[PDB]
C-alpha cells in the first residue's frame, strides 16, 4: 500500500506536459491592462521578459521578486500574470515555515510520507511549468533546526534547480522551466546567499488620488460580487468614496479601505433583503450611519510646531509616515552662571545603537 | 517601553515644574522611587502614562489629587495627549470601582460615545488634548 | 535632529509645515537617502507643502508620475546650512 | 585574485560579457551594438563596485530592453549611443564621486 | 607542469580570495575543462550540519551519504574538481563544529 501510494505519486508528475503559452504582445497588454491599474513598472519587466522567451525558441524560467508596503496588490499581479502568460498558478506560502521536510517532503520510509508541497502542486497542475508564487521570503522561519531558507536555493538557484530531488520520490525533478516569484515586504531581512539570485522588482505605495480610480472600478465590484448584490440595488457614488479614503483610513496600501467598502456593502445587503430600502443608495449624509462617526481626523497632531519639535519622514517597514521629533530640557539651565559641564544629552524612543 | 514612556513623562514633569513654579526644586534635586501594578498588557502600556505624571506632581507639590478622578492617556513629551485604545473595557472597570468623573484624550471622543447610555449615566468626561487642561482639571 | 536642537536653541517655531528628511556628515556635508518615492507619498498625506532632499537624489524623484509631485514646492540642497536657511527665516 | 581598473572592465566586458549576454536574451550581433563609449559611460556612473556584477547587470538589462524593441517594437537592428542610453536604462545615479571636492 | 614530472597525477589544495564578483566561480569551472577535470561546485556558507559533509549513521531513519558521496557518485571520477564555497561563512555553532570536520 505504501509503494502503491507511491507509485500513484509518482505517475501524476508530467514529464514534459508543458501548458502552451500565449506569446504576441498584443493580448498581453489587453490581459494586463484589465486586470489592475498603474504599478507600470512590473507590467514593463514582465512585458520584456515575454518579449525575450519569445526571441530565444523555448519556454523559460526566471525569478522575481516584489516588496512592498502590503496590500498593494502584489498576490493579486500574481494571478494576473499567470492567466496573462497562459501558465497555471499556484500560490504556495511559506512565512514562518520550518519543515524543510515540507518542502522536500520525507523519506517515503516515514510512517505517513508524503511529497513536499510542489510534488502536490505538480500533481494538480498538470503542467511542468506552472507559475508557483513562494510568498512571504522575508518572514521564513529562519531556525537553529535547520533552515529551510537555505534548502531554498536547492529550489531556487538557476544551476542547482536542474536536477532538483526530493526525499519522496528520489528521481530529480527538473523545475528549470517554473517561473518563481517571490513577495517580502521589506528587502532587506531575505537571508544574503539567497537575495543575491532574484531580481528586485519594486511595487509602490499610493497617492491618495490613486485610491479613488482605484476602488471605483476594481475593487467595488468584487466586493459587490461577494457580497451577492448587483448594482440594481446599491451604488456607490465616487463621493463617498473620496470622503472615506481621506478620513477612515491612513494607510498607504488599499486593504484598509477594502475593509470599509466591504463593511459598507454587507451593511447594505441587510438593508434590502428584510430592511427598507428595496434599493440602498449610499450618500455622504448617509455613511456615518452605516459605519458610524469617523475614527481619523486630524492628520499631522501638530500644527503650529512648538518650538523644538520638527517633522521627519520615515521609510518605515510597511509603507512611510511622518513620524515628528521632539526634545526638551531637563534640568534647569542656569544651575550656575559659571557652570562647564556639557550639555550632555540622552536619547530616547528604542534608539539602535 | 514602560521605561522610556516613565522617562518621557518624567523629563515633561521636570519641565513643566520650570515652567510653571520654578521655586520647587523637589523633580530634580531628589530621589524617586515609583512603582506600577502589572497588569496592562505590553502594547496598551503606553496607555497609564497619563497617570505617571500626575503621581509625579502630587507628591511634587505635595497637594492631594482629587478624589476619584480615574484617567488615562499618553504623553508627548511636549504637552500633547494622544489616543490610546480598548476604552469601553476601561470604562465600564472605572464603573465598577466608584468613578465619578474621567478624563479621555479628546481624539477618542468617538468610541466613548458609541457606549450605551446606561453605561455613561452618572460618570463626569473631560475630553482634552493639550496636558495642560489636565493640570487644571485634577488639583484646584 | 539638529533643526530640532537648532530650534530648540534659538527658540523660535520652524516654518510650518515644512517636512524634511536627510543625513548629516559631522561637517555639514549631506548625504542620498533611500527610499524616496514612499517618503514623498507619506508626505503628500499629511498636506506637507515643502519638502527638502538631499541634492544627490534629485534624480529618483523626478522618475515619479507628474500627477504625484503636483502641488509640492521641493528645495534639493547637499550642504547643510542650505537647508537652514530654508526653514527658519 | 585582485580588483579592476576603471579602463580595465571596459576591455572585460566588450568581449566576455556582452556577447555571453547576447546570446542569453537569445539575440544575434546583427541587431544589438554596443558600441564602446556607452560601456565606458555605464562603467564610470552606474556601478560603482570593484566586482564587475553591477555592470553585469546593466548590460543584461539592456541587452532585454532591446528585446522588447525588436519582437514588437519598430527598429529591426537597435543600436545603443549615448545619447539613447537614458531613454532605455534611465537616469544617472552616481555622480558627485569624491563627496567633498 | 609538475604533475607532468612525478608521473601520475595528484591533488592538491588551493585558495582564492578577492572582493565578489571578481570572476573567481569562472575560472574554477574553466580549469576544469582545461585540465579536464569534472567539475562539481558544493556550497558549505553558513551551513552548521556536519552531518551534510558527513551524511548519517544509515542507522536513523532516513540517513542519507553525506554530499561527497554523491559528488564521487556524479562525476564518475575518482579525481574531480571540487569547489567548496564561501568557507568564510562556515556556520561555526554549538551543534557540531564545521570547522573540525
Ligand atoms: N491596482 C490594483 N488593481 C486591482 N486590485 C488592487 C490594486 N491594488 C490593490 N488591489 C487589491 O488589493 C487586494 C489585496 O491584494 P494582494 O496583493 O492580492 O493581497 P495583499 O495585497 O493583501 O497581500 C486585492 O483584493 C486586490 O484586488
Ligand atoms: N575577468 C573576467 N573574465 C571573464 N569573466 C568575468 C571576468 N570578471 C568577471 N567575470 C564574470 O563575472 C561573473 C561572476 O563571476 P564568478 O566568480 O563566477 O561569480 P562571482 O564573481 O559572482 O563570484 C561571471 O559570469 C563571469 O563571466
Amino acid at each position: 500500500n505504501v509503494t502503491r501510494n507511491y507509485l500513484d505519486w509518482l505517475t501524476s508528475i508530467p514529464w514534459g506536459k508543458y501548458s502552451n503559452e500565449n506569446l504576441d504582445l498584443a493580448r498581453a497588454q489587453a490581459v494586463l491592462e484589465e486586470d489592475h491599474y498603474g504599478m507600470e513598472d512590473v507590467k514593463k519587466r514582465i512585458l520584456e521578459f515575454i518579449a525575450v522567451s519569445q526571441l530565444r525558441g523555448s519556454t523559460q524560467g526566471k525569478i522575481l521578486c516584489f516588496y512592498g508596503p502590503p496590500g498593494v496588490g502584489k498576490t493579486s499581479i500574481a494571478r494576473s500574470i499567470a492567466r496573462a502568460l497562459n501558465r497555471e498558478y499556484f500560490r504556495f506560502s511559506v512565512g514562518g515555515m520550518t519543515d524543510v521536510a515540507e518542502i522536500k517532503g520525507h523519506r517515503r520510509t516515514y510512517v505517513g510520507a508524503m511529497p513536499g508541497k510542489i510534488i502536490q502542486c505538480l500533481k494538480k497542475t498538470k503542467t511542468e511549468n506552472p507559475l508557483i508564487l513562494i510568498d512571504e521570503v522575508d518572514k521564513i522561519g529562519r531556525g537553529y533546526q535547520g533552515d529551510p531558507s537555505s534548502a531554498l536555493l536547492e529550489l531556487l538557484d538557476p544551476e542547482q534547480n536542474a536536477n532538483f530531488l526530493d526525499h519522496y520520490l528520489d528521481v530529480p525533478v527538473d523545475l528549470s522551466k517554473v517561473l518563481f516569484i517571490c513577495t517580502a515586504n521589506v528587502t532587506d531581512t531575505i537571508p544574503e546567499p539567497l537575495r543575491d539570485r532574484m531580481e528586485m522588482i519594486n511595487v509602490s505605495g499610493y497617492v491618495a488620488q490613486e485610491k479613488l480610480a482605484i476602488a471605483e472600478r476594481y475593487l467595488v465590484p468584487q466586493a459587490r460580487a461577494l457580497c451577492g448584490l448587483d448594482e440594481s440595488k446599491a451604488k456607490l457614488s465616487s463621493d463617498v468614496l473620496t470622503l472615506l479614503i481621506k478620513q477612515y483610513c491612513r494607510e498607504s496600501g488599499v486593504r484598509n479601505l477594502q475593509k470599509q467598502v466591504e463593511k459598507v456593502l454587507r451593511k447594505s445587503a441587510y438593508k434590502i433583503v428584510s430592511g427598507e430600502a428595496e434599493s440602498v443608495e449610499v450618500t455622504p449624509e448617509n455613511l456615518q450611519d452605516f459605519v458610524g462617526k469617523p475614527v481619523f481626523t486630524v492628520e499631522r497632531m501638530y500644527d503650529v510646531t512648538p518650538p523644538g519639535v520638527v517633522m521627519g519622514l520615515a521609510w518605515t517597514a510597511m509603507g512611510g509616515s511622518t513620524l515628528f521629533v521632539e526634545t526638551s530640557l531637563r534640568r534647569p539651565q542656569d544651575k550656575d552662571a559659571k557652570g562647564d559641564k556639557d550639555g550632555s544629552l540622552e536619547v530616547t524612543g528604542q534608539l539602535g545603537e | 517601553v514602560m521605561k522610556e514612556s516613565a522617562r518621557i513623562a518624567y523629563t515633561f514633569a521636570r519641565a513643566f515644574l520650570m515652567q510653571h513654579a520654578p521655586a520647587n526644586d523637589y523633580l530634580v534635586t531628589s530621589h524617586i522611587h515609583l512603582h506600577v501594578p502589572e497588569g496592562a498588557t505590553p502594547k496598551d502600556g503606553p496607555s497609564a502614562g497619563c497617570t505617571i505624571v500626575t503621581a509625579l506632581l502630587s507628591l511634587a507639590m505635595g497637594r492631594p489629587v482629587r478624589q476619584n478622578l480615574a484617567m488615562t492617556g499618553e504623553v508627548s513629551l511636549t504637552g500633547k495627549i494622544l489616543p490610546v485604545g480598548g476604552i469601553k473595557e476601561k470604562t465600564i472597570a472605572a464603573k465598577r470601582a466608584g468613578v465619578t468623573c474621567i478624563v479621555l484624550p479628546a481624539e477618542n471622543k468617538k468610541d466613548f460615545y458609541d457606549l450605551a447610555a446606561f453605561i455613561t449615566e452618572g460618570l463626569e468626561v473631560h475630553f482634552v488634548e493639550h496636558y495642560r487642561e489636565i493640570f487644571d482639571i485634577a488639583f484646584p
